[PDB]
């Protein structure tokens, strides 16, 4: 399965602590930097959130998953398969922005 | 009864330093820990479906021990008589409580169905269903030993406010005068006595009336017939049988089913415990835990072994 | 870990596929028992 989202890099630790035996050792999030606050979908004043996609196993730990995810608030967008077609999309969100 | 004290110990990290440790020597037991468990594995490798379903589930299964033991607690406590079951007499996985959690023989194809571990959640689940009908069973007996057993020798013994023809002297009637010449034969003395009577005829009201109720000591309502009373005297005789049957029948289908329910709380915590094993280990069934009820101090020791693998 | 639970799905298919291939072949004894029957009923008109 697909757990493509976003994590907080404040709230890094309550991700981690949270579902912990859901990750199962063999899913790592790759957070994103957020040096700079990652601009809230809702909220113009931004937040110093990260963006981190991991691996779903399982029915109720990716529904688990995705909810935790949702809750974060963190700045997340759909990942494409392809780099190139993510790259594409978020340099025209960026335009479009 | 006892709450889940099995620490989640996968195989590769068993309780003790060691994985064969746990069975055996294990630092805990340097502490006189009886922790010593095994998990039978199942015919095939549990897909991520299974941990999942355990992972959704584990509030379920939590909701199901909680009504096994407040069942068989009120079934110990309400009865009387179904406490006197202990560790050994309960015989879950045939072996005392303690062997029991080293005994995995209830991990067969009997109560599980013995296929990968998505099969094995639902035949907990339907154990737990099945279960849940004896705490049903056992409410409704004890409905019905409560409405027999208060329905009868509830009243008093007679001479009294209720049930006094069991005392009746069987032109007289039941008053039992508890604190007369006329033309009627007053000379007479009814043997309502448990009480005292008083010298009346029903030749005339007058002289019962006054014998009875129209001054100083009241009449006392009986049953109407001494045959009313002995109806309500085998009526108590059936309600001390049936309550007896709650007591002590009854009692011990109530331990019959807190052992059932030890052992299938047993298996639930096995199945939990392998899919903790799954998580931090090998997704094929494999695990290598004890379960024990040591004390805080036992606890504390217990983590220091299994700092290693720590949630 | 992964690879096991990618290759039990994978064995599911499989075994789904296996499982379709019995079916056919009881259906396949089935249908030519029908074939057998009907070609007795035409041989036994003719």
């Amino acid at each position: 399965g697909f757990i493509a989202g976003l994590v907080p890099r404040e709230k890094s630790m309550s991700f981690e602590r949270m579902l912990f035996r859901a990750t199962r050792g063999n899913v790592f999030l790759r957070q994103a930097v957020v040096d700079e606050p990652v601009v809230d979908p809702v909220s113009g004043e931004k937040m110093e959130k990260n963006v981190f996609v991991v691996f779903y196993s399982g029915e109720r730990a990716k529904n688990k998953i995705l909810k935790i995810c949702d809750a974060f608030g963190a700045n997340r967008y759909p990942f494409n398969e392809e780099f190139d077609k993510q790259a594409q999309a978020i340099s025209e969100v960026s335009g479009r922005l | 009864a006892s709450r889940y004290w099995v620490v989640s110990l996968p195989v590769q990290n068993s309780a003790a330093s060691v994985w064969n440790r746990l069975q055996e020597q294990i630092s805990k037991h340097s502490f006189d820990t009886p922790l010593y468990r095994f998990n039978i594995p199942n015919l095939r490798v549990g897909t991520l479906d299974s941990l999942l379903a355990l992972s959704d589930d584990l509030v379920k299964s939590n909701s199901f021990v909680e009504s096994v033991s407040h069942k068989i607690r009120r079934q110990i406590e309400e009865l009387e008589r179904v406490s006197g079951i202990e560790s050994s007499s309960l015989s879950v996985d045939g072996v005392p409580v303690d062997t029991y959690l080293t005994r995995f023989v209830w991990d067969e194809a009997k109560y599980p169905t013995m296929s990968p571990l998505r099969e094995i959640v639902d035949g907990i689940h339907t154990l737990v269903a099945k279960i849940e009908d004896d705490l049903k069973v056992r409410v409704a007996e004890y409905n019905n030993v409560r409405s027999q057993l208060n329905a009868i020798n509830r009243k008093q013994s007679g001479s009294l406010a209720v049930r006094d023809l069991s005392n009746l002297v069987k032109l007289v009637t039941l008053l039992a005068v508890v604190p007369t010449s006329y033309v009627v034969p007053r000379s007479s003395k009814l043997l309502y006595e448990d009480l005292y009577t008083v010298t009346l005829f029903g030749r005339v009201a007058d002289n019962f009336r006054i014998a009875a109720r129209e001054k100083g000591f009241q009449i006392r309502d009986f049953e109407y017939s001494s045959e009313a009373q002995e109806s309500r005297n085998q009526e108590l005789e059936k309600l001390v049988h049936d309550q007896e049957s709650l007591r002590s029948s009854l009692l011990q289908w109530c331990y019959t089913s807190y052992g059932e329910v030890f052992s299938s709380w047993m298996h639930f915590c096995a199945v939990r415990v392998f899919a903790e094993s799954i998580l931090r280990y090998g997704l094929p069934p494999s695990f290598l835990a004890c379960v024990l009820a040591p004390s805080v101090k036992g606890e504390k020791k217990v983590r220091s072994i299994l700092e290693e693998l720590c949630g | 870990m992964v690879r096991f639970i990618r290759q039990e799905a994978e064995e599911k298919a499989n075994e789904i596929s296996v499982s379709a291939e019995e079916e056919f072949n009881i259906e396949k004894l089935q249908l030519v028992e029908a074939e057998k029957k009907k070609i007795r009923q035409e041989y036994e008109r003719k």
